[PDB]
């Protein structure tokens, strides 16, 4: 999660016109991963 | 382990100052 903000540094901070001035960028970003793995024995042709 | 959690301690005060609620693992 990353957010960039660039604002005048008067104005922005005011919580009711804070949004008119500043300029926001967000961004989130997930990555799930995994690797599973499944071993079969066979030894008899009637399994395979 | 002492060390362990006053760094995690420690980190998680940099958690607790949008930029919402983080999160504990299975310590």
């Amino acid at each position: 999660v990353s957010q960039a903000e660039s604002k005048v540094p008067l104005l922005g901070d005011i919580p009711l016109l804070g949004r008119l001035f500043r300029s926001t960028k967000d961004t989130h970003t997930k990555r799930n991963l995994m690797v599973f793995l499944r071993p079969t024995v066979v030894r008899d042709s009637a399994g395979l | 382990a002492a060390l362990s959690g006053k760094k995690y301690s420690d980190i998680r005060v940099i958690d607790g100052t949008p930029t919402n609620a983080n999160q504990l693992f299975d310590g």
